[PDB]
């Protein structure tokens, strides 16, 4: 007859060893360092920080190395690590006006105060595979202009001064924190922005692309995309006064969106907002576009696309949840499958009879 | 003992306290899905994070932990969860349902009847029994609140009309304490009767969906059905090929491409208990 | 005590759109028809008195209990067990994806029915009582005609023998024969089961044959009230005179 | 007064140099090699191959290096390179039964003929950041079992032999090639599968997750996930007989899906199919789930979720298109913005009058 | 000459031939969006791939290529496209509309009137003028086929009713040859009249959407409007601050945070032509 | 020649569901009412003869041209310019997101109208002709009542003065006064503009006052046909006798 044996634990251990060996790869090649990933794969690091929830470049690069380059796995690793960290403080609200700029562009005006700073970007590159990278090369010597940074007012501050757009006013409302309480639909805009920042880049990009193609359009213009170093400050209880704890490289995107004509005020442009860690800006743009799409209840807009369906967008945006639940089908399901089989075999035997 | 560098059971005291409050609220409101601020675990969402959190919040040094997946202690994920709990708590573990104080289970209730002071913790993908009828939480929350379960009865009636049977074979909805329609987790219809007037506390954890719900001991759990279509559990024409039991839930093991198969107990502990007794 | 008492009920989308200062009483076993020019607020009043629209002013008592002072669960229970509601559009009171048998049996199961065979038999009987064949029980209402859908929504809201049934143009889309078959059914239920009916309609013949009392609405204001026979044969308001004269 | 000056070209060149320097990063660290990325970041390479359309590990790793780890940019680089390559042959249809397995699991049965081969996987790992990877380590010594590969019949062949599922039959229909002609909606299943394979992992994962949560559910079970080496063969015209040109590492996922009860045949399970390059399997699972969702017209299913909306899913699935069109907002749009402004300024004056 | 290692104009002969057939079909069916098997270019989709493909398919060694974006030759993307074409073709380039044989443009028609034997190639994001009314191609294809443009007229009527004006300010729909409603690309209303009975061939390329359409020389192009709401072009209270022209499309340049701004010609070549003439 | 000729038209979803072997003729200036028990196929026949449903058998000629032998574009043009179609559900022949003025003016612009002011004036006039106030022109039909929506769909399909108008229960949901106001309008259009009408209704009074000829359908079969007065006052088929007897005498 048959006797049951124990095979689960050793199979698990062998599978983990196989995965670790595959991660190391050929041993003749030197092992990758987290520093190399942080420096040279910086955009993947940016995505992993933004979605995993920690603005620590080294940790995100470590997760990428551990995940064998899998962005979803690295993001989940970073989020799991976040769970183990004590919250020491809450930052004072970020002031993007103080950003030291690496890149500042505006699509709405040819030239603006402070100028069109392209900065480090792949924009306008010819996407031809560069086979010289197959071998070691020499980094180019950078041209140097004047060192001063020109006054860079937010383009939306220029639009609002003309009455074309409305200033974003602070009423002192306490932001919702979906990391402490589960989201409740309909969610506040603070909760929506927090979720979108953690949301999958591809999902939100597809939703925004759909909005551009008529599935809940909002007539977007890139009013300003700002990337640079923004200082973080906290008010520790031991001292009672603000202390600057460092700077973070972040990208801010502001979208002008289709004007509205309210009954009691002049017609004005609407707007969307995106904010991400690092330089990767398409995530911020998609965040702004989906934020504007989800603003439909505020503006009484009739939904014409899934991007405006708040629950559908947000409940499936976090790739931690989505990847976990899709991959969970790999788990043994033979008890549930036996139940489905037990019924089908009967409905097959009752139809034939 | 715990010698891993993490807090006992890997949860910070604030998260444990919040989950404990949620557990008490769920016990006081049987069948109701209590939202809780679930955290991301070392296991991916959809791989038992809710059950892990519940066990971590309830478990103690003196508890004997039993972890089973598909009814088996040696299942991959059950092994992973048990090893994690051994690492971060050091508690004693057992494969015997009788000797367990805490049972964390995925998709099976043990064949061995549970006893007083035992807690069985279920891992739940979808805490909302009405989800597949109404995917939106905004509607199901109000349906729960106003006891509007008319959509489930219609679903059962239509299933009978279309097939002659109720299509649902696992995660079969059950009314709790005469009020709340509840999802018992993806356990088969075979196990649902065990829930009724059980002398053990039942806890249900949906980590990804951020819900916790519970059934107190000695609580009425009635599977939704009709008088002329009474609740019928899965049945097999063969007994277990190892122990010969005819009363256990059976898993089909395919032995070859020629179609030779054998049916064996999913509850491996019960299978061993029967085989040793001969 | 009146089964349903409405006092100074008002709900206006805009001046002249809706209803305002509407009061009346309804006892068991009598029918209160409502007539008026299209857009007079009859539908709005019907929704307001059927717990489907919170009034801006006034009050509604049902069995000595304020309708909107109770919890939403109690109002839902009333609309689920002992209150019928026939809508002007038949599909509003129907489930498109659910067969006719399922639509009728939802109401039966809400009342405690848990025997599939009896539910199916009652659904077939009622489908036949409203002149739909029994073989269509498993068919979805989307495949039914407008009159068939309306007669399905009547069957759905009368299968539970509710105490109070609100109707909006129930006879619309029905031929004269099935119309009279549905009026006779309502009269039988009213006389036997003591059912109360509040019906909004334009066909004055249906109100005359069915409505015990009649109300006349114009520009959201109740202009005339009293017995159906007196109002129809001896109208006072000019609009009522015009409406009765228009009768073909 | 003002005079116009030329600044576009030099700004572009400086921006490209800045991006290249940032890609190189700190020069004290050795430059990353494409071989290291291919070996140790293999899952990112898998995604880039699958979505870029070329099953060349070295090229995908080169694109990742060139893209500074940006998966979207690397995918677009690979697709652009694909455009420049002559098509030398069309492979004979792949035979996954001949796959040399690295990993074979089934969620529907506890044990199957050939067994549950976990292989290299992160499944059942505790996602705790491994800080030992911050320094060089030693790869584990792999345990060795018997070298023979057990007969591994497809689980769906076991289900179909019992009548529980239907064999996928070949009618000789010529597959649609959306790389040669633009997609026409409704698309054939061949076109749908081709597009999904090229589709964004995150977008399709979110759609599949939504289907699991009731937005167009199809009751999925992972009938079998197979990863391994599959031989590619071509029939060159110079010879007229099949020649084996090599092997490709690929992952195949087969999903059992909710049974149907056709009027004239016994009730049976439906199915979905996914196929990807490399080992990354969640893409294949999402592909299978969305394939089943898009099978709604064949089965006459009433759509209950966006995942079943074929045009919405497919038109926005390709992240080349989506990323390009979202990023295009960065382009100067001041002519179009001036038009919108010219109108809004007139509407403001008229409202105020 | 071409010394880049790629085929002349970077396109393989099969792709060029397919695009050429599509161009001929579009010319024979003015206003109709001809699907074509567009390929991925070194530029991202949505950055002018359709126009690049059309130019590559039509361009020759003897052509003089002019590339303008927002009306300016020095615009970033225009510079990139012109440099790519210089690399892969080696053709002569010019900033003068008069001296150009091929003009690839994004969002502007040059102020200088076009002449015979000139081809102007437009870059089109959305080739379907009805897309923002009906996002689905399955419906718009049939709307084009059955000449059912009632949804556009209703849109214009509703825009007038809501605002008193037609909200569309660029990519303004135009009827071509009395039959086909066409999107002229996101050029402003200012430029639409230039399309009517032009002596130059107009080609429109939507690479991402895989469409090509064309307007032959001397073809009727009529912007949709009403008699009491006639088509009115953009107007500015100021002339160009550099050349003083009152007849050119103007771009607003913000000089400081204090709100000082100047309006200058978007068509930089026309601005230079006027300034030199004094 | 008849304006609309139907020969052996048939379309059945299942035996007894739909219509079969239906033939008749319609000349300009006359109204052809259709009556029968609910579910008799009146709506199916109306859709089939209005180019909305391809018949399984038979033929339809319009001005010596087979209705379904022409291209889809020609049929769409007919339904867009010179053919009115009032649906049993008012919202079917209405645009929810488009105001009443827009709904009425779509039909005017399809006929060549390109003056916004004249379109608006005509829409206001017709809103008033069907008893809806002019100030509701900018309001969406979703905010209208059922009778208001039905009277909007009549105004929408009569603003262009079509030659042939198909109606399905046009009088449903309308009070007697506005019903008679809408019957008088139809009579005026028919006598003056020579409009042809094919109306499906259950109120025999409307058919008597309007329908020049009458058809009776039962189980998808045309049982009785001829003049409205003869059919109503001197019925032959038993079902027609039952239907006339059911009339609620006042
Ligand atoms: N949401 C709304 N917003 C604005 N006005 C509305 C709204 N709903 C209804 N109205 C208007 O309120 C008035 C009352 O409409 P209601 O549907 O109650 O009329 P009714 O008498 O039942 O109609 P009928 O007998 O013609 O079906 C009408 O003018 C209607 O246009
Ligand atoms: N899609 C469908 N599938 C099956 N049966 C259908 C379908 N549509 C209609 N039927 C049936 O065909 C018959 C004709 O219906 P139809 O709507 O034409 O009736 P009618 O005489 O116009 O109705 P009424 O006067 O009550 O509105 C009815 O039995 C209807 O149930
Ligand atoms: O959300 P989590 O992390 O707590 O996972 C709960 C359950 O969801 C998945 O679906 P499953 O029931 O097949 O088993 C898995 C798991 O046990
Ligand atoms: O699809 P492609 O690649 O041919 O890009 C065509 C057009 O789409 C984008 O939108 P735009 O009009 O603002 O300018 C861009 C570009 O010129
Ligand atoms: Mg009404
Ligand atoms: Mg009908
Ligand atoms: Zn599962
Ligand atoms: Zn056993
Ligand atoms: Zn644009
Ligand atoms: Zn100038």
């Amino acid at each position: 007859m048959y006797v049951a044996v124990k095979g689960g634990e050793k199979a698990i251990d062998a599978a983990h060893a196989l995965q670790e060996s595959r991660r190391r790869g050929d041993t003749d090649l030197p092992e990758l360092s987290v520093a190399q990933i942080e420096q040279q794969l910086n955009l993947a690091v940016d995505r992993v920080m933004t979605e995993g929830g920690i603005a620590d470049r080294e940790l995100a690069a470590l997760a990428l190395k551990q995940a064998s380059g899998d962005n979803v796995e690295a993001i989940f690793l970073l989020r799991a690590y976040r769970t183990t960290l004590a919250k020491l403080a809450v930052s004072e609200p970020l002031d993007t006006t103080g950003m030291r700029l690496e890149r500042r562009i505006s699509a709405v005006y040819k030239d603006i105060p402070g100028g069109q700073l392209l900065g480090p970007t792949y924009d306008y590159t010819h996407r031809l595979l560069d086979f010289t990278l197959l071998a070691n090369g020499e980094a180019p010597t950078l041209t140097t202009a004047d060192s001063e940074q020109q006054p860079s007012p937010h383009v939306f501050s220029l639009l609002a001064r003309q009455g074309l757009a409305k200033f974003e006013e602070d009423s002192g409302a306490q932001p919702d924190d979906i990391t402490r309480t589960p989201p409740v639909y309909p969610c506040s805009r603070s909760s929506r922005l927090q979720q979108l920042m953690r949301g999958d880049e591809g999902y939100l990009l597809a939703l925004a692309y759909s909005t551009q193609r008529g599935y809940g359009r909002n007539h977007p213009f890139a009013g300003e995309i700002r990337s640079g170093y923004i200082d973080v400050s906290i008010v520790p209880e031991e001292l009672g006064f603000a202390v600057n704890v460092g700077e973070l490289l972040m990208t801010e995107c502001e979208m002008v969106n289709g004007f509205i004509d309210p009954p009691d005020e002049p017609p004005h442009f609407t707007r969307g907002y995106g904010l991400v860690f690092g330089m990767s800006e398409r995530k911020a743009m998609a965040m702004a576009l989906v934020d504007r799409a989800l603003q439909a209840p505020e503006y009484g807009e009739h939904a014409t696309g899934p991007a405006q369906d708040e629950e559908f967008v947000l409940a499936h945006a976090d790739n931690v949840e989505a990847a976990g639940f899709v991959s969970h089908l790999k788990l043994p399901h033979y008890v549930d499958f036996q139940a489905e089989l037990e019924l089908l075999k009967r409905l097959q035997q009752e139809k034939n009879h | 003992a715990n010698l891993s560098g993490y807090n006992f059971a890997y949860l910070d005291e604030q998260t444990k306290r919040m989950i404990r409050r949620a557990i008490l609220k769920a016990v006081a409101i049987p069948g109701y899905q209590v939202p809780f601020g679930g955290r991301e675990m070392p296991m991916p969402y959809g791989w038992g994070t809710g059950g892990i959190q519940l066990t971590a919040s309830v478990i103690g040094e003196s508890d004997v932990l039993k972890v089973i997946d598909q009814g088996a202690d040696d299942t991959t994920n059950a092994v992973s969860i048990r090893n994690f709990f051994k690492r971060v708590t050091g508690v004693n573990t057992t494969e015997r349902t009788d000797d367990a104080t805490l049972i964390q289970t995925r998709h099976r209730i043990p064949e061995t009847p549970l006893t007083e002071d035992q807690i069985i913790i279920f891992q739940v993908p979808i805490p909302e029994p009405l989800r597949f009828i109404e995917p939106r939480e905004t509607e199901t929350r109000t349906m729960h609140a106003l006891e509007e379960y008319g959509v489930m009865q219609v679903k059962l009636y239509e299933d009978i009309a279309r097939f002659g049977h109720i299509a649902t074979t696992y995660a079969y909805p059950v009314k709790v304490n005469g009020r709340y329609v509840m999802d018992p987790s993806p356990i088969p219809k075979f196990d649902n009767p065990k829930m009724d007037m059980m002398p053990a506390l039942q806890l249900f954890g949906a980590g990804r969906e951020k819900r916790i719900y519970a059934v107190p001991p000695f609580t009425r759990v009635e599977s939704l059905d009709f008088d002329d279509h009474p609740f019928t559990v899965q049945q097999w024409d063969e007994p277990c090929a190892i122990c010969g039991s005819t009363h256990s839930y059976l898993d089909e093991v395919v032995l070859d491409d020629a179609g030779n198969r054998m049916f064996v107990c999913s509850d491996t502990d019960y299978c061993r208990q029967q085989s040793e007794a001969k | 005590q009146p089964l349903l008492s409405v006092n100074n009920l008002t709900h206006l989308y805009a001046p002249g759109k809706g209803f305002s200062d509407v009061s009346f009483d309804l006892w068991p076993g009598e029918v209160l028809g409502i007539v008026g020019e299209s857009g007079s607020g009859k539908t709005t009043l019907l929704k307001s008195i059927s717990a489907r629209l919170t009034p801006q002013q006034g009050e509604i008592h049902y069995e000595n209990r304020s309708l909107y002072a109770m919890s939403e669960a109690d109002r839902r229970r009333l609309l689920r067990t002992e209150w019928g509601v026939v809508h002007q559009h038949p599909l509003d009171g129907l489930r498109r994806q659910v067969s006719a048998g399922g639509n009728i049996g939802e109401r039966l199961m809400a009342t405690g029915a848990r025997h599939y065979g009896d539910i199916r038999a009652t659904a077939q009987k009622w489908l036949e009582e409203v002149e739909i064949p029994a073989n269509r029980i498993d068919d979805l209402p989307t495949t039914f005609s407008g009159g068939m859908q309306q007669r399905l929504q009547i069957a759905r809201n009368l299968v539970t023998h509710p105490k109070l049934v609100f109707m909006d143009e129930p006879t619309g889309g029905l031929d004269v024969s099935v119309q009279a078959r549905l009026l006779d059914l309502l009269r039988g239920l009213v006389v036997e089961l003591n059912l109360a009916v509040v019906i909004v309609t334009h066909d004055l013949g249906v109100a005359r044959l069915l409505a015990d009392r009649l109300l006349v609405m114009k520009q959201g204001q109740v202009v005339e009230s009293g017995l159906t026979d007196r109002v129809l044969d001896d109208p006072h308001h000019p609009y009522t005179q015009l409406l009765v004269s228009s009768v073909l």
